RNA sequence: CAGAGGUGAAAUUCUUGGAUUUAUUGAAGACUAACUACUGCGAAAGCAUUUGCCAAGGACGUUUUCAUUAAUCAAGAACGACCAUAAACUAUGCCGACUAGGGAUCGGGUGGUGUUUUUUUAAUGACCCACUCGGCACCUUACGAGAACUGGGGGGAGUAUGGUCGCAAGGCUGAAACUUAAAGGAA
C-alpha cells in the first residue's frame, strides 16, 4: 500500500493502455500520456490540502452544448 | 487439402445485433484464409467449416475459438488478434474454489479492481485481453502470458492478493531486460 | 487408397508430442517429442521444435507406409489449462506440408467433469 | 551407463485390414500392424483385444454423422482380415459443447440394460429444453418435475428399445437417429426438448464368443489353399 | 524409444530394472464440469449427478376448523498417542411508523382462446395474454423528527528546536608500552 512506483503505475494503468512491451516508468513516457500523467499525479497530490471549489475547475463548456456531451456520455 | 472439418457455436439471443453487424468483416478475415462460415439467426448459432480451397490444416481451430470468442463477447477486432499464430485463448475456471458467495465475489471483485485498475495493470503487464465474467476468467494473449494470468487469477481465488503479482511482474520485466 | 494412422498430437506448455499410432493406438509409428529435436531445454514447446518433431515423424510415416493421418489434437487438460500450446497447429501444419494427408481434426483434451481441486 | 543398439522394429510387423460388421455401409475402415506371427504369442492373439475408434461418417459414407465416433473390437482373425463387432459408441466433444447454452436444461439419463443377447449396455442419453415458436420469454426452463417425468419416459421407452434388440438390432437402430425420433415424439406432451441424442453407449459385460453368430454378423468363409509343390 | 517434469531461466525428482506418450483394464479417495442466472431453497452457517425411502417446510386454493390462543426481546436453550491447516486487504448507502408505481423473473391460482399437443388405457402438459396472491432483486417516485470480542486521545497537512533521552564522527590497517615485519588497501 505505500509502494509508490506500483499504486502510480495502478491508477495510471488506463491512460497509458489509452495513449500507448509497454513504457510505464518515468523517463521513458512519451507525449500524452506524459502530460495527462503528470497532471493527474499533481491533481491526486493537491487533492488533500487545497479547497474543494479550486482545485478541480471544468473547462468553461456553454449549456447545450456540455448537456449533450453528458447526455452522450451518459448513452 | 483435408477432407472436411467443420465446427460451431451457439450464442445467447442478445449478441445477434452486434453480429449481423460485424459478420461481413468475419467473412473477409476468414475468406482470406478460405473458410466458410455461416450466421443461423434463427437457431442462434454459428458454424465455420473448412472449404475446398483450405491449404492449412490447423486454421479451422483458430476459426472456431474465434467464433467461440464472438459467443463469449469479446468484440471483433479484439477477436480477430486470434487467426494469427502468436496468440490463443485461455477460459480460467475460478467458480471451484472458494464456498460461500460473499468471500467469492469479493476475491472476484479483488481480481477485477478499484476502478479496474488490477484488471487493466494485468492486461498491459501479460499483453493479454482479460475478461472476467460470471465464474469464469476467459483471457487471450501470447502463451507466456496466458501462463502468466492463469497462475494470476488462480492465486487469487486463493488468498494472495493480486496486487503482490503485478508488483512480481513489474519486478520480473525490470529484472529481465 | 489412402493408409491412415492417427497423430495424437498433445501440444502442453513447456512441451510438444508428435506420436503417430496406427487405426487402433496400440502400436506406434515414430513418437518423437519435440524437446529432443532441439533442446535448449524452454524451447521445447517452439513452433521450430514441433515443426521438425512433425517433419521426421512424417518421415518414417512415408517409410512405413502410412499415407494419411487422422489428427487427434489434446491439451494438457484435466485440473489444467485446456487450451493446446504453440506446438499444436505447427505439428499440425508441419505433417501436412510433408507429404502426409490430414483427415478429422478432433480435440481430445481430458475436460475432467467435477474434478478433484478442493 | 549404456543403453541399447536399435535393429529395426518395422521389418518384424504384420498388416491386418478390418473388416466391419455388415450392419454398417463400405466395411473396410483401415489397416492395423501387429508383429510378425511367431510361436510363443502368435500374433492372431496379440490381437483380438484391440478396438478402434472409427468415424460414423467413413463408416456410412454421409457426412451428418461427422460427430459420433464408435468403436469396433477385434474378435475373430482369418485370412490377414480383423472383423470386429460393435464395442461402443460415443460423441465428439466438440458436440455436446456445442450443443450446450444457457437459459434452458439439460436433461440428461442413461440406463443399464441387458439386451437379447446377453449383452449389459451402459446407454446414455441427452437433451435439451426447447423454446417454442411465439415464446417471447427468454428462458425456457423445465420445472423439475418435467425434469423428473422427461427422464423417466426417457429410460422407460429407450430400455423398450433395448429388450427387443440385439446388438446389431440396436446398432442398426441407431444409425439413422430414430430412437431420438422415438423420444421426442414420446416426450413431446411434456416439453419441446429439441435435439436429443443418445451420445454414448457403453459394453459392460459380454456373454461368450459365438464364432456363428460374428460370421453370421459378416458372411461366411473356409479355405482350402495352396499346398507345397514338391 | 531417450528423454519427461518444471521454470523467466534452472534445479530437487523420474528414467534403457523403459520415464513421458499411446491402447485395454482394474483399484482408490474425492468431486458433481458446461447447464449455472443480480435464479431457487434453507433460521443462519449454507445447499447442485440419478433413483427410492423417511419425516419436514413455504407460497397458493379454500362458502374447512378453533376462537384471541397474539408482538418484541435482557436471562436461558438449539444450530453454527496419530496426518496438519488462513482469514481480511478499497468498500457505500440516508434512515422509518412511509405513498404510489415500472419492467423482468420464481411458485400458486382464475379467466380467455390460438398454436404446439392429441385418439376409448390412467391422469398430466408447453407457450401467448389479462388479472391476482406471495417471494429474490432492480429502477424510480411522495412524506415523516428520525431528538428527549473490553482497554481510547482529540482534527488534517506541515515547520522550527541553545530542553531531555538516545544513535552516530575521527582516521591507512597490522601497530602499541615498540615510529615495528610480512601482507593487504588506496592512489
Amino acid at each position: 500500500q505505500n509502494d509508490l512506483e506500483l499504486q502510480q503505475f495502478l491508477r495510471e494503468s488506463h491512460l497509458l493502455s489509452a495513449f500507448n512491451g509497454i513504457v510505464y516508468q518515468d523517463d521513458q513516457v512519451i507525449g500524452k500520456a506524459r502530460s495527462r500523467t503528470l497532471e493527474m499525479r499533481l491533481n491526486r497530490l493537491s487533492r488533500v490540502n487545497g479547497h474543494q471549489d479550486k482545485i478541480n475547475k471544468l473547462e468553461k463548456v456553454p449549456m447545450h452544448i456540455r448537456r449533450g456531451m453528458i447526455d452522450k456520455h451518459v448513452k | 487439402f483435408a477432407e472436411e472439418s467443420s465446427f460451431m457455436t451457439l450464442f445467447p439471443k442478445y449478441r445477434e445485433s452486434y453480429l449481423k453487424t460485424i459478420w461481413n468483416d468475419v467473412t473477409r478475415a476468414l475468406d482470406k484464409h478460405n473458410i466458410a462460415c455461416v450466421l443461423d439467426l434463427v437457431e442462434g448459432s454459428m458454424t465455420v467449416k473448412t472449404t475446398r480451397k483450405t491449404y492449412d490444416p490447423a486454421i479451422i481451430l483458430k476459426a472456431r475459438d474465434l467464433i467461440k470468442l464472438l459467443a463469449r463477447s469479446v468484440p471483433f477486432p479484439q477477436a480477430v488478434k486470434i487467426l494469427q499464430d502468436d496468440m490463443a485463448c485461455d477460459v480460467i475456471k475460478i467458480g471451484n474454489f472458494v464456498t460461500n458467495k460473499e468471500r467469492f465475489v469479493k476475491r472476484r471483485q479483488r481480481l477485477v479492481g478499484p476502478n479496474g485498475n488490477t484488471l487493466k495493470a494485468l492486461e498491459l503487464l501479460t499483453k493479454c485481453y482479460i475478461l472476467v465474467q460470471g465464474n469464469t476468467v476467459s483471457a487471450m494473449g501470447p502463451f507466456k502470458g496466458l501462463k502468466e494470468v492463469r497462475r494470476v487469477v488462480e492465486d487469487c481465488m486463493k488468498n494472495i492478493h493480486p496486487i503482490y503479482h503485478i508488483k512480481e511482474l513489474m519486478i520480473k520485466r525490470e529484472l529481465a531486460k | 487408397s489412402q493408409v491412415f494412422g492417427v497423430a495424437r498430437i498433445y501440444a502442453s506448455f513447456n512441451d510438444t508430442f508428435v506420436h503417430v499410432t496406427d487405426l487402433s493406438g496400440k502400436e506406434t509409428i515414430a513418437r518423437v517429442t519435440g524437446g529432443m529435436k532441439v533442446k535448449a531445454d524452454r524451447d521445447e514447446s517452439s513452433p521450430y521444435a514441433a515443426m521438425l518433431a512433425a517433419q521426421d515423424v512424417a518421415a518414417k510415416c512415408k517409410e512405413v507406409g502410412i499415407t494419411a493421418v487422422h489428427v487427434k489434437i489434446r491439451a494438457t487438460g484435466g485440473t489444467r489449462t485446456k487450451t493446446p500450446g504453440p506446438g499444436g497447429q505447427a505439428a499440425l501444419r508441419a505433417l501436412a506440408r510433408s507429404g502426409l494427408r490430414i483427415g478429422r481434426i478432433e480435440d481430445v483434451t481430458p475436460v475432467p467433469s467435477d474434478s478433484t481441486r478442493k | 551407463g549404456q543403453k541399447k543398439r536399435v535393429v529395426d522394429p518395422f521389418t518384424r510387423k504384420e498388416w491386418f485390414d478390418i473388416k466391419a460388421p455388415s450392419t454398417f455401409e463400405n466395411r473396410n475402415v483401415g489397416k492395423t500392424l501387429v508383429n510378425k506371427s511367431t510361436g510363443l504369442k502368435s500374433a492372431s492373439d496379440a490381437l483380438k483385444g484391440r478396438v478402434v475408434e472409427v468415424c460414423l461418417a467413413d463408416l456410412q459414407g454421409s457426412e451428418d454423422h461427422s460427430f459420433r465416433k464408435i468403436k469396433l473390437r477385434v474378435d475373430e482373425v482369418q485370412g490377414k482380415n480383423l472383423l470386429t463387432n460393435f464395442h461402443g459408441m460415443d460423441f465428439t466433444t466438440d458436440k455436446l459443447r456445442s450443443m450446450v447454452r444457457k437459459w434452458q436444461t439439460l436433461i440428461e439419463a442413461n440406463v443399464t440394460v441387458k439386451t437379447s443377447d446377453d449383452y449389459v449396455l451402459r446407454i446414455f442419453a441427452i437433451a435439451f429444453t426447447r423454446k417454442q415458436a411465439n415464446q417471447v420469454k427468454r428462458h425456457s426452463y423445465a420445472q423439475s418435475s418435467h425434469i423428473r417425468a422427461i427422464r423417466k419416459v426417457i429410460s422407460e421407452i429407450l430400455t423398450k428399445e433395448v429388450q427387443g434388440s440385439t446388438l446389431a438390432q440396436l446398432t442398426s437402430k441407431l444409425i439413422p437417429e430414430v430412437i431420438n425420433k422415438e423420444i421426442e415424439n414420446a416426450t413431446k406432451d411434456i416439453f419441446p426438448l429439441q435435439n436429443i441424442h443418445v451420445r454414448k453407449v457403453k459394453l459392460l459385460k459380454q456373454p461368450k464368443f459365438d464364432v456363428g453368430a460374428l460370421m453370421a454378423l459378416h458372411g461366411e468363409g473356409s479355405g482350402e489353399e495352396k499346398g507345397k509343390k514338391v
